[PDB]
């Protein structure tokens, strides 16, 4: 099924011809456009007062990366390197060895944030909910080097944003 | 079967097999093989000399009426004596059908240009030349389309390195952008993903 | 250049302001996507299609997912297909808004752009709520969708849909009957049906010349054979008819969105085959097979049986197709991407014969070109 | 000659007398799934992963231990063989620990790969799993016996190749355990090969522990210079 | 009508490869050895072409691994040894070819585990 | 909205429509930002029996394409790739715009 | 908070004039919001 | 459990500190060195060993599906405690 | 017979004639390239560089390869004449920012591991 | 009679029956120079004879369009012109001859 868009004929009676002549000589559709713009003039604008007001986001929102801890303070990361394997941009670099107590932990965990595409594949692949994409998006820098995160930076991000991250995960973990 | 398995369509399968038999009968001089895939896609393999007659027949014949060239591309298989597989994808609006025509060439054998059959083939042939190095004879204006000016090599060949050979930066002494051999601060990490166990017995090859 | 979309170097030969020749130079945004895909698993290669046409993201996701599913011989669950069609129509709305408003900007009607990008922002809110990303969502995957819709999303989509019509009406009040807009668009870039077919055109570039063709009708995919809508057809093959066709396609997309909202079924969201789609996180943390399949699907990915397919959909810009070759492993051997913008811009010089500079600007605007898919 | 004629999915194969079903299948380029079978160790026949159906035979046979008879048609991809493989993999995975992220075998595990290829995709085991204590057998081979699948490859290698009879099984039933039953070190010049032969991460290299994953390593084929063997 | 050229195939001048990476490279043609950690043999079916390993060094920032040869990740797959040799010759690369290694057929007998007088008798199962 | 009724009337006259009926600002009709948790139902394959994977394996049911008239190896009516496409019907909803 | 404003203007923060070490009478930015009020302010939750 | 090197550089949890003669120290001049102060090994060392009355215990890290994959730990040896390979918690049977 | 399809030339003589025509075109174009691109080199330097690029492929004996090289040279000349190339592209033929890499064994031994 | 075809560039053809008869007679006369056992000749002659018989047996243009399954007889005329051009080109090409050459041993083997 289909329809035509430009297949209507104008009536040739004197009434319609006079109306079209008045439209041509008196610019009625131009006045209609002016009226629409004037109508929009008196409407309330859609602008928000950033940074005092913020755009709405979701618990699913993907922001700055962070490394999480268990409630005892133990690192959740077990150096399984699933996030490194799945990372479509090869932004994750991981090295590991047995810790002084024999635990499986990382010694290097870097995310090149200028290689990252913020796809969230890494937090999907993580089996222990160790690497997540946080709610923060305001972390612009002045130098390129500051966007090359090592394990200390990601652990500090986790320690700093865990209060929001745990609540965001609590609201969405039943969809995952 | 049912919920998770893709359903079959035998009617389209028989129709495409019959039309492939039809085309093979009409053009025995060029057609070498006709295949129908299990998801109902018809493929016709031709000799390189038959590029123009076969496409013209498929476009102009009353029973074919493939008036639209959907896509034209190349595939690089280094293990073959004829390296480059040239793929034509056609669409018929009269019969609501699609067809694929495939031929082959190597690095030094030209392929006839199809701009006389399909005007769309101009930029597709330009891209094939740019990416694979396949020359098209009688092309009205053949030149690079996608690569930088003065770019050497054909990137889409399997033996071309992923990061290429040269990289760009701005040099202050000469006050211009220069090209230098590639150095990567981090090397791309090659992953060996293939499982040592066979996945699909239906495609097992003879052990030679 | 404001009318060159950032990365188009159009070399034009001019006699006065009359355009003698158009020689589009492309590759200023060629990033070698097709070669990069060869070094990725299918899941790892999915996000490239988000950035192919960055105005219609989920449509490219759907096309790639359909190609991969056809090669895998699997079937998505019905609820996933309904969500796919709903979000594809939302994406068509976004794309047609962008096309029409940027076109009017190039001619000079700069006001409807601001009116319509608020609706675009609301639709980005829909994407972010469903996937966590505003535009490059990566929601549609082979086997279904990544996550189920959060509670309350359908009500907000209904609230947006019941009001989008008045925004369309205001746009059409500002442009359709204006004599300046008609003088700038009527009889500009006229293309014949035979030339459009022979030049490889698709979508509105075909329907504006009277050709009755739409892939959602002739070759339906997902549940497009379960929804009712009309196909706008032009008759003069010019810019004005294509504008009218795009506006009516927005209205028909609203109609399809209504039908999808009322027909959403229950059930799972991805194929119940853990060798292709990853299991739920509780199952992964509970059972041995689920953990093994999660590990293998996120390290190696699923192997695809050997074969080659060409899968095409009715994207908002025309026919978007993928020629995907599988060699039997978990990484694709070859992935050729077909973009309507490629052929449409290849036919730009033909359509610009006998026209002026502003006419060529209008023709660039009416061809609806995004160079991510042109250059790839 | 003395060769007999057998069929693998209807394809004629000429094999020597005493050839097993598995070897006849591999002559036509198919690898039968296996856990306990190693071509350089004695035949055990315990894992039961290699069960395959012979045409006109009601009961499936163990392809690793059964000599093939003349005229037999081995049906390696029939419904019976596939369901037998699925059942065996189910029984193997019933008690296996969810240790893949922390297991060094992950990514190069025969259990994982053969579960992906020949097993089902989900579980219906609703009980608790068994856990066993670890054994200290030296500073070279790391031992996590909960991942053991009781293949007995390590015992056969120690007995036959290394000439050391220190490994065995104690108990019976679900409580059967692989070890030494005493605190003893399996210290031999060939002791490190039990890591390779072990299909699972029950035995792993201790110096190599946690450092890398199989897919990221680049393979360089070379020659050993620690002796004159080459 | 054909021209009947009579010289061996050479396409080095058309590939856009720098002179250093044509005359100083050594490619190895081989069938990869089975990963001894597993028993699967599906990865030992085809022939591979790989280049000689070049220098890798630590990046002063982040301590990442850096490279300067563009061919460090290039691996080609061939169905036969002759195809790989022909590709290497027409590309002008000096090559080393290693013959395919196939495990020899072995005599397995379950009854040998329980011999009356031979040493093959097992002490445990 | 918080616009005075005189400004509202001026807006309606200028636009020619009832603007307050359809507002772009969406004050309170939207859903709450906090929602109850979702149950999330399982797929058809979540069964304890009669669920062997070999009966629902779509990947293993794919097979190589059928070969038609390889070259290596009457009445005979002509055929088309498919039956001719049926002519489209004009819309009953709105045939002409 | 003012629920009579449209979505986006119903929640806002008045920033302090002195955070950890700097004077923020004029120099304010969106990164000064602590995580809990960050979650409330961006409407990720309906509960302060 | 942060510790300073004889040069004054804070030693991280991974134990890496630049050698006094290492030029790479210059990157921290006029700036700082990012170090996380919550050492996980010390934090997990503070957790008490749980007394349980069974030979096999189950651990999922707490929180149900918000923890780690559920594993079962044998506790037959009285010489050493049963440690979780994911979380690091310790379990033991009643003795003494 | 080797049964090969030609591109342009039947043998090496017509290939040589096409090479000579391309060389003539480049030789004519060089001064215009120097003027239009505002290059700091002289016409002699440009013509010497053209000669160097032509002599780079002097060893080719296959007429098809020579034909393809001539096609590529004509593409490069068409790019240069139409000012599709920029000054950076033209100066990329000179490698003015790359250090001279030594060729003798001792220097390579000193600098690194590359042969 | 009909005001427009609805397709840009496709003019309305007055007296379509005579044009179709002329085009089909031309197609048959061109096919007559092709060898009798050529599949193209016999197939095209069969379909052309069917269409010519339909044209000669129905004077109503709309019902002839319904019978021909060709979509607005002007497009039928265009298709007949295309068929005539193809017939001449095919007569030049002689594609009924035996296959020119066989492909390399493993030219079409996939995978690899
Ligand atoms: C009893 C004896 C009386 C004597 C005679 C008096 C009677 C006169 C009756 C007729 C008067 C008509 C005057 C209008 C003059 C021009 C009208 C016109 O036709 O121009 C338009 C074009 O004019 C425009 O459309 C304007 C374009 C620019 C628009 C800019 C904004 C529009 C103006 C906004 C409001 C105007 C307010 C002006 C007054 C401000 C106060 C000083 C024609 O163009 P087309 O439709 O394309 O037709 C050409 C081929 N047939
Ligand atoms: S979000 Fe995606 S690109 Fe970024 S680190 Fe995670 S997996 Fe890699
Ligand atoms: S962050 Fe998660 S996925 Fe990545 S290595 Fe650590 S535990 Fe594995
Ligand atoms: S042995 Fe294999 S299946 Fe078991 S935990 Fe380790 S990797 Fe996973
Ligand atoms: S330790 Fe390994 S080889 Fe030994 S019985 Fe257990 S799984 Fe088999
Ligand atoms: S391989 Fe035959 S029973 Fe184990
Ligand atoms: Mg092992
Ligand atoms: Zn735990």
């Amino acid at each position: 099924t289909y329809k035509f868009v430009n297949m209507r004929e104008p009536s040739m009676d004197m009434k319609s011809v006079t109306d079209r002549a008045a439209q041509t000589l008196l610019w009625t559709e131009l006045v209609r456009g002016l009226g629409m713009t004037l109508s929009y003039l008196f409407r309330e604008p859609a602008t928000i007062n950033y940074p005092f007001e913020k755009g709405p986001l979701s618990p699913r929102f993907r922001g700055e990366h962070a490394l999480r801890r268990y409630p005892s303070g133990e690192e959740r990361c077990i150096a399984c390197k699933l996030c490194e394997a799945v990372c479509p941009a090869q932004a994750i670099t991981i090295e590991a060895e047995p810790r002084a107590d024999g635990s499986r932990r990382t010694t290097r965990y870097d995310i090149d944030m200028t290689k990252c595409i913020y796809c969230g594949f890494c937090q999907e692949a993580c089996p222990v909910d160790a690497i997540v994409e946080g709610p923060n998006f305001e972390f612009s820098t002045e130098t390129h080097e500051e966007l090359l995160y090592n394990k200390e930076k990601l652990l500090n991000n986790g320690d700093k944003w865990e209060a929001e991250i745990a609540a965001n995960i609590q609201a969405d973990y039943l969809y995952r | 079967t049912r919920p998770t398995i893709r359903p079959r369509n035998d009617v389209v399968h028989k129709q495409l097999s019959a039309f492939g038999q039809y085309v093979a009968e009409i053009l025995p001089k060029y057609v070498q093989q006709v295949q129908v895939s299990c998801f109902n896609e018809l493929e016709i393999f031709i000799h390189p000399d038959g590029v123009i007659p076969v496409l013209t027949f498929l476009r102009d014949h009353t029973n074919a009426q493939f008036k639209s060239l959907a896509d034209l591309t190349a595939v690089d298989v280094p293990t073959r004596q004829n390296r480059f597989e040239i793929v034509y994808n056609l669409l018929s609006l009269r019969f609501n059908s699609r067809i694929r025509v495939k031929t082959y060439t190597d690095e030094l054998t030209p392929i006839e240009s199809s701009v006389t059959v399909y005007k769309a083939a101009n930029w597709y042939e330009r891209e094939i030349w740019d990416m694979f190095g396949v020359f098209f004879a009688n092309h009205p204006d053949l030149r690079r389309i996608l690569t930088d000016y003065g770019f050497e090599g054909h990137p889409f060949r399997k033996d071309f390195p992923l990061s290429g050979y040269v990289e760009l930066r701005y040099d202050d002494e000469v006050k211009r952008v220069v090209a230098e051999p590639v150095e990567l601060a981090q090397e791309f990490r090659k992953f060996d993903l293939n499982s040592p166990w066979e996945a699909f017995p239906a495609y097992r090859q003879p052990p030679e | 250049h404001p009318a060159a979309h950032g990365v188009l170097r159009l070399v034009m030969e001019l006699s006065g302001e009359m355009v003698r020749k158009c020689d589009p130079h492309i590759g200023l945004l060629h990033r070698g996507t097709e070669k990069l895909i060869e070094y990725k698993t299918y899941l790892q290669a999915l996000p490239y299609f988000d950035r192919l046409d960055y105005v219609s993201m989920m449509c490219n996701e759907q096309a790639y997912s359909l190609a991969v599913e056809k090669l895998l011989n699997i079937q998505p669950p019905p609820r996933a297909q309904w969500i796919r069609v709903l979000f594809g129509e939302i994406t068509r709305l976004l794309n047609h808004i962008m096309a029409v408003t940027t076109h009017a900007l190039d001619i000079g009607a700069m006001t409807p752009f601001f009116w319509m990008f608020e609706e675009r922002e609301k639709m980005f809110e829909f994407y972010e709520r469903v996937s966590g990303a505003r535009m490059h969502a990566a929601y549609i995957r082979p086997g279904g969708v990544h996550q189920d819709l959060p509670l309350g999303l359908l009500d907000d989509i209904y609230e947006f849909s019941k009001n989008f019509s008045f925004r369309i009406d205001e746009l059409e009040e500002m442009l359709t009957n204006n004599r300046i807009w008609r003088n700038r668009t009527v009889d500009i870039g006229v293309v014949t049906a035979e030339d459009a077919l022979n030049y490889g055109f698709s979508g509105v570039m075909l329907r504006g010349s009277g050709i009755q063709w739409d892939l959602r009708k002739t070759q339906p995919y997902d549940v497009y054979d379960q929804v009712e809508f009309d196909v706008p057809i032009g008759s003069r093959g010019d810019c004005y008819d294509r504008y009218l066709c795009r506006v009516e396609e927005m209205r028909q997309s609203l109609r399809i969105i209504s039908q999808c909202l009322n027909k959403m079924p229950p059930g799972e969201i991805k194929v119940d085959d853990a060798k292709v789609s990853p299991p739920k996180r509780a199952e992964m943390k509970t059972s041995m097979e689920s953990l093994i399949h999660h590990f293998k699907l996120y390290t190696e990915g699923y192997q695809v049986p050997p074969g080659a397919t060409y899968t095409a959909i009715e994207a908002p810009k025309g026919e978007f197709g993928v020629y995907l070759v599988s060699d039997g492993s978990s990484r694709p051997y070859r992935c050729k991407i077909k973009a309507p913008g490629f052929a449409h811009l290849a036919g730009l010089d033909k359509m610009s014969k006998g026209h002026m500079l502003a006419d060529v600007v209008a023709i660039i605007g009416t061809q609806d070109i995004v160079f991510g898919e042109v250059d790839r | 000659s003395n060769l007999i004629e057998v069929f693998v999915d209807g394809q004629s194969v000429m094999v020597e007398p005493g050839t097993t079903v598995l070897q006849a299948c591999e002559k036509v380029g198919m690898q039968i799934p296996r856990f306990c079978y190693h071509e350089r160790l004695s035949v055990a026949g315990n894992c039961r992963m290699c069960l395959v159906e012979i045409e006109k035979a009601p009961k499936v046979v163990a392809a690793c231990a059964m000599p093939v008879m003349k005229g037999w048609n081995i049906l390696t991809n029939s419904e019976k063989s596939k369901k037998a493989r699925e059942g065996v993999m189910e029984f193997l995975l019933a008690n296996h620990p969810l240790d893949c992220p922390i297991c060094d075998q992950g990514g190069e595990c025969d259990l994982q790969d053969q579960s992906m290829m020949f097993g089902s995709d989900r579980s219906r085991f609703l009980e608790g799993k068994r856990a066993v204590e670890d054994k200290n057998i030296g500073p070279l081979v790391k031992t996590i016996m909960t991942r053991c699948i009781q293949c007995t490859r390590c015992i056969r290698f120690a007995s036959e190749i290394a000439g050391v009879d220190d490994l065995g099984t104690t108990g019976r039933g679900n409580d059967m355990q692989v070890g030494t039953y005493i605190e003893k070190m399996f210290m031999s010049e060939l002791s490190g090969n039990i890591i390779d032969i072990c299909p699972v991460g029950a035995l792993t290299s201790k110096p190599y522990a946690f450092t890398a994953r199989p897919w990221e390593t680049r393979k360089t084929e070379s020659i050993d210079v620690m002796d004159a063997v080459g | 009508q054909l021209i009947a050229v009579d010289e061996k195939l050479d396409i080095t001048t058309l590939t856009g490869v720098p002179e250093e990476h044509i005359k100083t490279r050594k490619v190895r043609i081989f069938v990869p050895a089975r990963n001894n950690m597993q028993s699967g043999v599906n990865n030992t079916k085809k022939w591979k072409m790989e280049f000689d390993t070049r220098e890798r060094w630590e990046n002063p920032l982040m301590g990442w691994s850096s490279t300067a040869d563009p061919l460090s990740n290039l691996v080609l797959t061939f169905s036969t040894k002759e195809d790989a040799v022909a590709f290497a010759e027409k590309n002008g690369w000096s090559f080393d070819v290693e013959e395919r290694k196939v495990p020899k057929p072995k005599s397995k007998s379950y009854g040998a585990n329980f011999s009356w007088n031979k040493r093959t008798r097992v002490s445990t199962k | 909205a918080s616009a005075t009724r005189v400004i509202q009337l001026l807006r309606n006259w200028a636009s020619g429509r009832d603007l307050q009926a359809k507002l772009q600002l969406r004050y309170q009709e939207i859903s709450k930002r906090t929602q109850p948790p979702p149950k999330l139902p399982v797929g058809p394959s979540h069964k304890l029996s009669n669920n062997y994977y070999c009966t629902r394996d779509g990947r293993r049911e794919a097979m190589p394409p059928s070969i038609v008239m390889s070259s290596q190896k009457t009445e005979k009516k002509a055929v088309t790739p498919a039956p001719p496409i049926k002519r489209w019907e004009l819309s009953k909803d709105q045939p002409y715009l | 908070e003012d629920n009579k404003q449209f979505f986006g203007r119903h929640r806002w923060v008045i920033y302090t004039t002195e955070m950890n070490g700097r004077d923020t009478f004029w120099d304010v930015d969106g990164s000064m919001v602590p995580p809990e009020w960050h979650r409330w302010l961006h409407c990720m939750t309906d509960d302060p | 459990g942060v510790r300073t090197s004889p040069t004054g550089e804070k030693v991280t949890h991974t134990g890496q500190a630049y050698d006094d003669g290492d030029y790479r120290r210059v990157r921290f001049s006029d700036r700082q060195k990012e170090v996380n102060e919550n050492f996980a090994i010390d934090l997990i060392a503070e957790q008490p060993v749980s007394e349980v009355g069974s030979r096999v215990i189950s651990c999922d890290g707490g929180g149900g599906a918000l923890g780690h994959p559920r594993v079962y730990i044998n506790l037959d040896k009285e010489t050493k405690t049963g440690t979780c390979g994911y979380c690091g918690l310790q379990f033991r049977q009643p003795h003494h | 017979g080797t049964s090969v399809k030609p591109i342009f030339s039947r043998d090496m003589n017509e290939a040589k004639r096409r090479v000579r025509e391309l060389y003539r075109a480049w030789y004519r174009e060089v001064p215009n390239t120097v003027h239009l691109f505002q290059l700091d080199i002289s016409v002699k330097q440009g013509r010497d560089k053209v000669r160097e690029m032509f002599m780079k492929n002097a060893h080719v004996t296959d007429p098809r390869v020579v034909d393809l090289l001539v096609i590529k040279g004509k593409m490069e000349l068409e790019e240069t004449i139409n000012v599709w190339k920029q000054r950076t592209h033209i100066m990329r033929f000179f490698h003015e920012t790359e250090a001279p890499r030594p060729t003798d064994f001792l220097s390579k031994f000193y600098v690194g591991h590359d042969p | 009679l009909k005001k427009t075809t609805g397709l840009v560039g496709l003019a309305v053809c007055e007296t379509p029956h005579e044009r179709l008869k002329i085009l089909y007679t031309k197609i048959l006369d061109v096919l007559g120079q092709i060898p009798k056992n050529a599949a193209y000749r016999k197939y095209t002659e069969q379909i052309t004879n069917e269409k010519l018989g339909m044209v000669k047996a129905e004077p109503d243009v709309k019902k002839l369009e319904e019978q021909l399954q060709g979509g607005q007889i002007e497009e039928v005329i265009l298709q007949a012109e295309n068929e005539l051009s193809l017939a001449r080109k095919m007569l030049r090409w002689k594609p009924w001859e035996p296959l020119v050459e066989e492909p390399p041993a493993n030219q079409w083997k996939w995978p690899i």
